[PDB]
């Protein structure tokens, strides 16, 4: 999981 | 006469001042989880009432995993953002 | 009548602006397992019968110049629009590959006054892109 | 486990940014538009789909009237923002 | 299930905040007519078996007061929760007679892990107010 | 006509  | 900015919608994949979440394999979880709701009801449902169906599935069926305590364990609400004047079918 | 007529000859247009790599200076990290999104709605929307047409990695120049075209073409025998924005973004922005554009600014291409050939119609934009950076800790 | 700001939906009289009307003796646009079609449709429709009625009449039977020309003939919009989680409906 | 159950013993809450007098030094102007938006919906939301609570020309600290208040009461029995801002405002602030007030403020106080007993409920939050001072001219 |  990564952020935008 | 009608507004100018009449007949807008905007689907945001989280709500407003937050971060977003994306997974590196499988995708965001909003557009997986928007691409699905439209194979499924795009012939059946109105669609302010399919990104609802969106909104349960993000909200219920995801949860970010880190090593970094701060990210771990974290949820996400898309946000929808009408301005339409009807209801909108696909059919 | 309460229902938007989607009976014109088409279903209308469906830009996906799917970005992923951003220049080095800009500081911003590779959006990963974004092209699964840009795939998989471009297969959607085009079971759907749009005219899907996927652009990669533009500079905000670029995204502001496509817009700017898009909304010049005519949209008379089109339904609706439908425009997505896959990116790195806060309240209001999203990046081009080379810096920020402001959302009010694209979208005005848009509204009624200035697309004539869609008022009336229903313009949908779809946004995969960071609003700040709040995290949601949940509950229960 | 669920978002904190899901399960919330903000009704807003104008859309983002801009000014909202109000007549000294009918109330504002917004909310008499709002009563009627709660009085109506609320035993038949579901609430997103109530609003929506709403804005088009909003956005279509009202037209602000001023001496003051950069306020004459000024139109307007409702701004619906949903983050709730299933169907809405008052029965 | 796909909607908000709405079987519980009562439908909930409706709390409508009419602020129409302002204090002279806030600068702001009454807002005229108000009292028959208040009227009407009170009516309305009392035909939909809401209890309805109207409240006139509260402070900004009295509006945070109730907010704070209503959040700590129990919501068990109740299906869903109502609050309808009548005022002054601007994007995210709404007016109490004697200052702003910072919508994100009064709304945290019903959020997930704030108030418990509305968790997994619909709460509705309807506002009669400005967001700003641009004007849309229209078209056709 | 007055506005908010």
């Amino acid at each position: 999981d990564e952020v935008x | 006469k009608i507004p100018v900015e009449a007949d807008f919608l905007y689907a945001y994949s989280t709500a407003p001042g937050y971060y977003s979440w994306r997974n590196s394999k499988d995708g965001s979880w909003f557009i997986q989880s928007l691409c699905a709701m439209l194979k499924q009801y795009a012939d059946k449902l109105e669609f302010m009432h399919i990104l609802t169906r969106v909104n349960r599935k993000v909200a219920t069926e995801f949860e970010s995993f880190s090593f970094d305590a701060t990210f771990h364990a974290k949820k996400q609400i898309p946000c929808i953002v009408s301005m339409l004047t009807k209801e909108l079918y696909f059919y | 009548d309460n229902s938007y007529k989607m009976d014109y000859p088409e279903m209308g247009l469906c830009i996906i602006i799917n970005n992923k790599n951003f220049h080095k200076s800009t500081g911003m990290t590779s959006r990963s397992g974004t092209d699964v999104d840009a795939a998989n709605l471009r297969e959607t929307f085009r079971n759907l019968k749009y005219e899907v047409r996927n652009k990669n990695d533009l500079t905000r120049e670029e995204i502001v110049e496509l817009m700017r075209d898009v909304s010049k073409e005519d949209h008379s025998k089109r339904s609706s629009f439908v425009c997505v924005l896959l990116s790195h973004g806060e309240e209001g922005i999203i990046f081009g590959t080379n810096g920020p554009v402001d959302l009010k600014k694209i979208t005005n291409f848009f509204r009624g006054d200035r697309c004539r050939s869609l008022t009336g119609k229903p313009k949908l934009f779809i946004i995969q892109a960071c609003r700040g950076t709040e995290l949601d800790c949940g509950i229960e």
